[PDB]
């Protein structure tokens, strides 16, 4: 049954591929230190 | 007099509490250049030396010239100089008010 073995093995290898694809830890370490310098004071007239 | 020349100024203490140094380094000029207009204000009074007409009456045989010069000095009064920068400063003030209103609105947002 080499044809069914080939099809089941490749379907399982693709299933393992899409299991690993969603195996990640989303690290929300987006620091907001840029806003400490984004604000600019109003320029005067000289 | 010497009121609005010798014995008056603007409070610089609240001025230095906002300026972000390198952003407003012209304040270092503004505190200094206006100080030049204070330095010449150390000089230049209204009457720098009153004229002792009695001394010239005693030192001259004919005091009629002294009385004539005293009358001419009293008959001449210099008024305050003309100004044409007031409207320019008012226009700059109005533009500053509009920009401050816009900046306050952006700060509120």
């Amino acid at each position: 049954p080499w044809i069914m073995v080939f099809l089941v093995s490749m379907a399982l290898l693709w299933a393992i591929m899409t299991m690993v694809f969603f195996l990640y830890q989303p690290r929300s370490v987006s620091s907001a230190k840029g806003f400490s310098d984004r604000t600019v004071y109003l320029n005067w007239k000289w | 007099a010497s009121k609005r020349i010798a014995r008056s100024s603007i409070d610089w203490a609240k001025m230095a509490e906002s300026v972000p140094e390198s952003q407003k380094a012209m304040y270092n000029q503004f505190k200094a250049k206006s100080d030049g207009y204070i330095r010449k204000a150390l000089s230049y009074p209204e009457q720098p030396s009153p004229i002792n007409w009695e001394h010239y009456r005693k030192s001259l045989t004919n005091p009629a010239m002294v009385d004539a010069f005293k009358k001419q000095y009293e008959a001449l009064k210099v008024p305050y100089p003309e100004d044409k920068v007031s409207s320019q400063i008012d226009a700059q003030e109005a533009e500053a008010k509009k920009e401050i209103t816009k900046f306050i609105q952006e700060s509120r947002g």
